[PDB]
RNA sequence: UUGGCACCUCGAUGUCGGCUCAUCGCAUCCUGGGGCUGUAGUCGGUCCCAAGGGUUGGGCUGUUCGCCCAUUAAAGCGGUACGCGAGCUGGGUUCAGAACGUCGUGAGACAGUUCGGUCCCUAUCCGUCGCGGGCGCAGGAAAUUUGAGAGGAGCUGUCCUUAGUACGAGAGGACCGGGAUGGACGCACCGCUGGUGUACCAGUUGUUCUGCCAAGGGCAUCGCUGGGUAGCUAUGUGCGGACGGGAUAAGUGCUGAAAGCAUCUAAGCAUGAAGCCCCCCUCAAGAUGAGAUUUCCCAUUCCGCAAGGAAGUAAGAUCCCUGAAAGAUGAUCAGGUUGAUAGGUCUGAGGUGGAAGUGUGGCGACACAUGGAGCUGACAGAUACUAAUCGAUCGAGGACUUAACC
């Protein structure tokens, strides 16, 4: 239930290779023009499918 | 199927049953996505029980809902004011009396909020 | 040989000349249709397609509108392909029914299992679970996984995994009843897979 | 559903009341027998010294149980308790007379001695 | 679906029917079978029982024979059933009458309501 | 096996038995096929080929082993650290306590006994079971597929007939061949039976709360109790292991010489098993040997002498979103505004069982009618009411040589 040998550098970032972030799915705000989430509220604007909160 | 939330049967019913009633009297919270998601039903489904508006359905909705209020100066509660106004409001909309306008994330949980409204 | 394939509704109860009930499987094979005929001078062996669906055109994309569209029919969904039949008697274009089959005609039907997950060795193996008390910190779990000498383990040691999904066959199955004018299919008994799924239904190889 | 150390009552005039299932004479290991079928068995409780007695071994046919039994019809019957009769080395009873309702699968069987034994069969 | 379950299964429904209810006294005519010779046989109870959607529906009659507790259960729209009659209906309470397999010697009594 | 020797291990190789999990050998327990018989038949004995599959549940004992009961076609012998303790138990052996017998002056001791006595470890690598991503497969894509090759499955009784025939003096009682029905095992499924069913229904107790009655809410294991849809389920249902082919083992032989005969053998021919390869089922082109078929897209722009490079795209796919028949997550599948993907709404099914209010009768508890009522989570049918917006990203331009058509 232990480690039978310390793991070396290659392996170590072969496996941390996955280990990482994709982007968001990002869009434009069109009302006031700045990036966004899909599907989501522009937060500077306000606004959302064209109309504000 | 439905949702648990991470909750037990009980504090699931009361944490939507204090939530109905606080989007009820605010016509607009943010919470998560997901409880709002859990919300929509059983809100539409209060709403229904409005726009019937029997003695029937004002002790159903009673036994659900929770006694706050909802306006003062008028010395008016949830109840009262779901079925007047929100039935006088609705009158011919059959259903999707709601709107989910889900927003980013949380800076602790990182959890998706969103906002809910009457629409 | 001959063979169809719809898709599975559900099940019900029907009787037989007689008090006697037969479990019933209900399937819908709208009219299956030919969308090609293989050959071995160029597929190396006789065999045919069948179509069954009516898509929307925002769904189907333009190489499937060709390949039917040397028939006079419409984009596909489930799409199978039949072997050692008669291929004298097909042709393309050409749609097939439920009217092949009759009411006593024994069958091997085959579906796809139903998804039941990442499940352990007792419900995916069959296996015995340990004793739930007299001291026993072991149940529900797979087994020794083998013997010491040759450090390490055999193959086909059995162990939890996603089960279900498997293409499974079905013998000597025996049709009951047909509806044509709806394009129904009864049969004595139950099939593999869930409701809307497919189901293609073959003359039985004995 | 019957199965080893089942304690069931016997149905007949022979001397013995309540009897206990050793085995099911079925394949090699048959696990239950519900009616129609045959299981060797010891008496635990009987009458006065009549034919059978106490901790005797002897074998049995099955007549009724509460794991009730299925027909092809989809008509299933179950009773509320569960009972048998004891035979001679043969598909015949020894006991003189039978005492409760029996069902239609001793017919299946050919146990027609008992069912004609029988003061109603179901 | 069950709509097309319920056009496909009409045919084998039938009509010859009375509506009866879990707790009333009842008998059936049922048919039977013995060596060519087709009998019928009377079975005579209390319905303990009743559920199902239209041809799998189905339901329980219990009685007592000879000192022993029976219980025969019937699909409803069978052919082999020549013919249903109650004797008496019975106010109850309840749709499943499980308590009775336990009792009887007169706690066992529906009280009649000449519905 | 009891052992002998002390070769690894005392800076630790955990030791009996049992559970789960199996696996291998065959000197085969059953099933299959045969020879011989002091084989009449039925049953058997012995030997040969065969390891495909199967090879019980209990009592006593810690036990292995063994005896016993009842079954079974049979209740096989062994190996795998007397398989398997980073998988379990820990009853026994084998710590410390105490006791009996016995020995000892005594402290104490006994393969003598008895009672009681802490079983740690988040899995790094390989391995195994499942799941994804990347790249490759001389252009890029959507589908269907071949099958090298792999794995699975592979068991068996009883009854009827043949026929009470053959055999037998009789008792008794067949081979073969037909047919039916089961056991165990496995696969699938929930229409039935049943279970479960914690956002369904009803009843009911105590307390508390909604100002009070009524009606209801909270907590009390879901408060308890009675039911219970979907789904998941077995004990439930359906189905299977069948038909058969090819080559063989033991065996049987035909023809036939060497060896004027005989001879199953050297030449040459044929039979012949639950076994081998197939037939059955599943996976399968990373089968770098990367396959085949059908269909779609076109062969653009910039540099760069060319080599080659990037930079917008086509077909198409994805990000993202609604969701489940799927699911740990990825994935898969259905859908993404000319659309029913989910929710909601309305119809229903099914489940619960006759709501609240009102009235009548009753002192009252309560009953009756209104009224198969009211309520209802996932079930299916409609319905564009709500949310699947607007976007964005990736994705080809198709090397050379040779042969044939041209």
């Amino acid at each position: 239930a232990v480690p039978f040998r310390r793991t070396s550098k290659m392996k170590k970032r072969l496996r941390r290779t996955h280990f990482k972030l994709n982007v968001p799915g990002m869009t434009e705000c069109p009302s006031c023009g700045e990036m966004k989430l899909s599907h989501r509220v522009c937060k500077a604007c306000g606004s959302y499918n064209g109309k504000d909160i | 199927s439905y949702r648990k939330l991470g909750r037990t049967s009980a504090q699931r019913k009361a944490m939507l049953r204090d939530l109905t009633t606080d989007l009820i009297i605010n016509e607009r919270i943010e919470t998560t996505e997901t409880r709002a998601k859990e919300l929509r039903s059983v809100v539409e489904k209060m709403i229904t029980l409005g726009k019937r508006g029997d003695l029937h359905a004002r002790r159903q909705a009673a036994a659900y809902i929770r006694n706050e209020v909802a306006n003062e100066e008028n010395n008016q509660d949830a109840l009262q004011k779901l079925f007047s106004d929100i039935a006088t409001r609705y009158e011919e909309r059959q259903g999707g009396y709601t709107r989910i306008m889900k927003l980013g994330p949380r800076r602790g949980d990182g959890a998706p909020m969103a906002i809910i409204e009457l629409v | 040989t001959k063979g169809i394939l719809g898709r599975k509704i559900g099940m019900t109860q029907v009787f037989a000349e007689n008090g006697d009930l037969i479990p019933v499987t209900v399937i819908e094979a709208a009219p299956n249709v030919v969308l090609q005929k293989k050959t071995a001078e160029n597929d190396g062996y006789e065999a045919i397609q069948l179509g069954f669906d009516d898509k929307r055109e925002k769904l189907s994309n333009k190489p499937e509108k060709g390949h039917v569209a040397k028939a006079e029919t419409a984009p596909k969904r489930f799409v199978k392909e039949l072997r050692g039949v008669e291929m004298d008697a097909y042709e393309v274009g050409q749609e097939v029914k439920v009217e092949i089959f009759s009411a006593g005609e024994i069958v091997d039907v085959t579906g796809v299992s139903k998804g039941k997950g990442f499940q352990g060795a007792i419900k995916r193996h069959g296996q015995s679970r340990g004793p739930m008390s007299h001291g026993s910190r072991y149940h529900r779990r797979p087994g020794s996984m083998g013997p010491v000498d040759p450090n390490r383990v055999f193959k086909g040691k059995l162990l939890p995994g996603r089960m279900g999904g498997e293409q499974i066959t079905v013998q000597n199955l025996e049709i009951v009843k047909v509806d044509a004018e709806r394009n129904l299919l009864l049969i004595k008994g139950n099939v593999p897979g869930a409701k809307k799924s497919l189901i293609t239904v073959k003359s039985a190889v004995k | 559903m019957i199965q080893q150390e089942t304690r069931l009552k016997v149905a007949d005039n022979s001397g013995a009341r309540e009897v206990l299932t050793i085995k099911v004479l079925g394949g090699s290991g048959r696990k239950t027998a519900n009616i129609g079928d045959v299981i060797v068995c010891t008496v635990k409780q009987a009458t006065p010294g009549g034919v059978v007695k106490k901790g005797e071994v002897v074998k049995a046919v099955i007549v009724r149980t509460k794991s009730g039994a299925r027909r092809s019809d989809g008509s299933y019957i179950s009773f509320d308790e569960n009972a048998c009769v004891i035979i001679r080395d043969d598909k015949s009873p020894r006991g003189t007379r039978i005492f409760g309702p029996v069902a239609r699968e001793l017919r299946e069987n050919n146990f027609m001695k008992i069912v004609s034994l029988a003061p109603e069969v179901i | 679906m069950q709509k097309l379950i319920e056009d496909i299964t009409k045919e084998q429904l039938r009509t010859d029917l009375p509506a009866f209810r879990p707790g009333d006294t009842l008998r059936v005519h049922v048919k039977v079978v013995e060596g060519n010779r087709e009998r019928i046989q009377i079975f005579e109870g209390v319905v303990i029982k009743r559920r199902g959607g239209g041809i799998s529906e189905t339901f329980t009659v219990r009685k007592i024979s000879y000192g022993v507790g029976v219980e025969r259960t019937f699909p409803v729209h069978t052919p082999k059933i020549a013919k249903i009659e109650v004797v008496r209906y019975g106010k109850v309470r309840r749709a499943k009458l499980y308590y009775l397999r336990e009792l009887r010697g007169k706690a066992a009594r529906i009280k009649e309501i000449r519905r």
